[PDB]
RNA sequence: CCAUCUAUAAUUUUGAAUAAAAAUUUUGCCGUUGCUAUGGC
C-alpha cells in the first residue's frame, strides 16, 4: 500500500509609490 | 517659420528644403493654372 | 530613496520605448575587446520588432478590458434612469423611442413563435372538424 | 484598544465601498445622476466637492497613519477612486492640489491622477489638455519642493508620451519651454526628469522643436561633462543614460540636424563609463542607420586623434571599433571613394597606435587585426583610379 | 594538439597596514563524524 502511496505522490503602483513614501 | 537663431546653415539650409520642397508642388500646379 | 525608484522608473519605461531590447536598470583587456566586438554582431540580430509587438500587445488587451468594463457599466446605468423615469413619467422623445423599439424587438420575436398564417388557414379547418365531433351538440 | 476600533473601523469604509444589483453598488448610484439629465447640476457639483473631501480624507490618514490598517487605507482609496468617471475625478481633483497645503497630500494626487490616464483612450483628450495647463500652471509654485516637482515632471512625460500628439500645440511648445528651463536645475532628480520631458517633446514635435535646439543640445553636452567630474552622486549611471537617451531619441527625429553635433555625440557616447555598453552599442546602431555615412567618417577620424587614441580606455576604444567597422560596411561605393582620404589618413593613424598604446600586446594586435579586415573592406567596393595615387 | 602570449595562484621591496610594485615559480542532493571519514535517495 505505501508503494501505492509514492506513486500517488509522483503523480498597485501608486499604492507602491504611496508606501514607498511613507518609509522615508 | 524659418529659425536662424543659434543655428548652423547646415541645420538652416535643411528648414529651408523642407518648407521650399514642400511648396514646391503647390507652386507648380499654381503656375499651370495660370498659364 | 522614493526619487531612487521614480528615477529609475522613468528611465526604465523610457528605455523600453527606444530600446526595447537592452537589458533594464536595477582579466584580459583582449578579452574585453572581443566581447564588445562579438556583442556588436548579436544584438544586430536581435529581433526587436517582435519585442514591441509584444508589449504593445499585453497593453491593448488590458485598456480593451477596461473599455468594455466602461461600456458594459454604463449600459446598466443607462438602464435605471430609463426605469426611474418611466415609473416618474420622466420620459425624454430618446427614452420612448427605445422602448418602443423594445416593443418592436419583442414582439417580432413571438411572431416566430405564432406561426405562419397559411398553415394556421389548413390548421383551423383540421381543428373545427375535431371539435364539432367530440363536442358532438347537434343534439 | 483604540487602534484595533480604528483597524475595525476602516474595515467598515473597505465593507461598504467594496463593490461587492443596481442599487447596492456606490459607484452605479453615481453615473446614473450624471447620466440622467434632469438630475440638478448644483447635485452633480455637490458630487465633486463631497468627493474631493472624501478622497483628501483617505489620503491623509494614509499619509498620517500599523501595517494592517495601512493596507485596507488602500481597499478603501481604491474603492474610492473607481467611484466616478475620469471625468468628474479630474474635475473635482484639480482644483483640490491647489488648496491642499502639505506636501504629501499634493504628492499623492499628482500619482493618482496619471493612473485615471493609464487605461484611457481617445476620449480624454479634452479633459488631459486641461490638466495640462494646470499641472504647468503649478510648476512655479512647487519648484521649492523637489518630490513634487520631480513626479509632476514625470506626469508629462507619460502623458506627453500617451497619444501627446493629439494634444494641442501651444502645451507640447509650452511644456518644452519649460522642461528646457528645468534642465539647469541643480536638482538631479530634476535634470532627468527635464530630459526625459524633452524626449518625448522633441519626440512629438521633430522638426517643429528645431527653435529649441540651442536650448538643448550645447547645455546637454555640457552637463555630460560635469556628470564626469562628479562621480560621487547616486543617480550618476541614470543622469547618463538620460543624457545618452536624449540624443538617441533625437538621433531618429532630427539626424541631419544634429549631424553638425554628431561629434559631441559620439564623445558622449565613448566616455560614458557608467552607462551599460549595450546600451551604448545600441545609440551606435541608430547614428549609422539614420545619420549620413560620410560625415561620420570624417568625424571618426578627428575624434581618434583627438581623444581616443590617448584615451586609454578599453571600453571606448572597443566601441570606437564598433563604429568605424560598422560604417564600412554599409558606406556606399560611392561615398568610399569620395571619403578615401580621410580613411586611409585614419587608417594610418590606427596603424601608428602600436607606437603609443599603452595596452598590452594581445590586444593591440587584436586591434590591429579589426583594423586589417575593415581596411580590406574599404579598399574593396573602390575602383583603380582613386586607390593608385593613394596606394 | 604542441609551443608561445595572457589569466589565476604562491614567495619578495616601499609599506603600522591597505595599496601598488619590481622580481621570480571527497559528493548531484540530504545527514552524521573530525578539524577528516562514511550513512540514506
Amino acid at each position: 500500500k505505501k508503494q501505492v502511496e509514492q506513486r500517488l505522490e509522483f503523480y498597485l503602483a501608486i499604492q507602491e509609490a504611496m508606501e514607498l513614501y511613507n518609509k522615508d | 517659420e524659418i529659425t536662424v537663431d543659434g543655428l548652423d546653415a547646415n541645420q538652416v539650409w535643411w528648414q529651408v528644403k523642407l518648407v521650399l520642397d514642400s511648396i514646391d508642388g503647390d507652386l507648380i500646379q499654381g503656375i499651370q493654372e495660370l498659364k | 530613496q522614493t526619487s531612487k525608484y521614480q528615477a529609475t522608473s522613468v528611465v526604465n519605461g523610457l528605455l523600453s520605448n527606444l530600446l526595447p531590447g537592452v537589458p533594464k536598470i536595477r582579466g584580459s583587456k583582449a578579452q574585453l575587446i572581443d566581447r564588445n566586438l562579438k556583442k556588436r554582431v548579436q544584438l544586430q540580430n536581435r529581433d526587436v520588432h517582435k519585442i514591441k509587438k509584444k508589449c504593445k500587445l499585453v497593453k491593448k488587451k488590458k485598456v480593451k478590458k477596461h473599455k468594455l468594463d466602461k461600456e458594459q457599466l454604463e449600459q446598466l446605468a443607462k438602464h435605471q434612469v430609463l426605469k426611474k423615469h418611466q415609473h416618474e413619467g420622466t420620459l425624454t422623445d430618446h427614452e420612448r423611442k427605445y422602448l418602443n423599439k423594445l416593443i418592436k424587438r419583442n414582439s417580432q420575436n413571438l411572431r416566430s413563435w405564432d406561426l405562419e398564417e397559411e398553415v394556421r388557414d389548413e390548421l383551423e379547418d383540421i381543428q373545427q372538424s375535431i371539435l364539432k365531433d367530440t363536442v358532438s351538440t347537434a343534439n | 484598544e483604540f487602534l484595533t476600533f480604528m483597524n475595525n473601523t476602516f474595515e467598515f469604509i473597505n465593507k461598504i465601498t467594496e463593490e461587492t444589483d443596481v442599487r447596492r453598488n456606490l459607484r452605479l448610484k453615481v453615473y446614473s445622476v450624471l447620466l440622467d439629465e434632469t438630475s440638478d447640476k448644483k447635485l452633480i457639483r455637490n458630487i465633486r466637492e463631497e468627493f474631493g473631501t472624501l478622497l483628501e480624507g483617505v489620503l491623509f490618514f494614509i499619509n498620517s497613519v500599523t501595517t494592517e490598517i495601512k493596507e485596507i487605507l488602500f481597499k478603501v482609496l481604491g474603492n474610492v477612486l473607481q467611484i466616478l468617471p475620469v471625468d468628474e475625478f479630474v474635475n473635482a481633483v484639480l482644483p483640490l492640489l491647489s488648496t491642499s497645503t502639505n506636501e504629501d497630500i499634493r504628492y499623492h494626487l499628482t500619482l493618482v491622477i496619471g493612473s485615471k490616464f493609464e487605461l484611457e483612450g481617445s476620449e480624454a483628450i479634452p479633459i488631459v489638455n486641461n490638466v495640462m495647463k494646470v499641472l504647468l500652471d503649478r510648476m512655479p509654485l512647487e519648484s521649492k519642493s523637489v518630490v513634487i516637482s520631480q513626479v509632476i515632471l514625470n506626469t508629462m512625460t507619460a502623458l506627453v508620451s500617451k497619444y501627446g500628439k493629439k494634444l494641442e500645440g501651444s502645451i507640447l511648445t509650452q511644456a518644452l519651454t519649460l522642461a528646457t528651463e528645468k534642465v539647469s536645475s541643480d536638482m538631479t532628480e530634476v535634470k532627468i526628469s527635464s530630459l526625459a520631458l524633452i524626449t518625448n517633446c522633441v519626440q512629438v514635435l521633430g522638426v517643429k522643436s528645431i527653435a529649441f535646439y540651442p536650448k538643448i543640445v550645447p547645455p546637454s553636452i555640457k552637463l555630460f561633462d560635469a556628470s564626469l567630474a562628479d562621480s560621487s552622486n547616486p543617480l550618476k549611471e541614470q543622469l547618463q543614460v538620460a543624457i545618452l537617451l536624449l540624443f538617441a531619441g533625437l538621433i531618429k527625429r532630427i539626424p541631419s540636424f544634429l549631424m553638425s553635433n554628431i561629434l559631441d555625440v559620439l564623445h558622449v557616447i565613448y566616455f560614458s563609463r557608467e552607462v551599460d555598453s549595450s546600451i551604448r552599442l545600441s545609440v551606435i546602431s541608430l547614428i549609422i542607420e539614420n545619420i549620413d555615412l560620410k560625415e561620420v567618417l570624417k568625424v571618426l577620424f578627428r575624434i581618434w586623434s583627438t581623444e581616443i587614441a590617448t584615451s586609454n580606455d578599453t571600453v571606448a576604444v572597443s566601441l570606437f571599433l564598433s563604429t568605424l567597422e560598422s560604417t564600412v560596411e554599409n558606406i556606399d561605393k560611392k561615398s568610399a571613394t569620395s571619403q578615401s582620404p580621410i580613411f586611409f589618413k585614419l587608417l594610418l593613424s590606427l596603424f601608428e597606435f602600436r607606437s603609443i598604446s599603452s595596452f598590452d600586446n594581445n590586444t593591440i594586435s587584436r586591434i590591429e587585426a579589426s583594423v586589417h579586415e575593415i581596411s580590406n573592406s574599404y579598399v574593396l567596393k573602390m575602383n583603380d583610379k582613386v586607390f593608385r595615387p593613394l596606394f
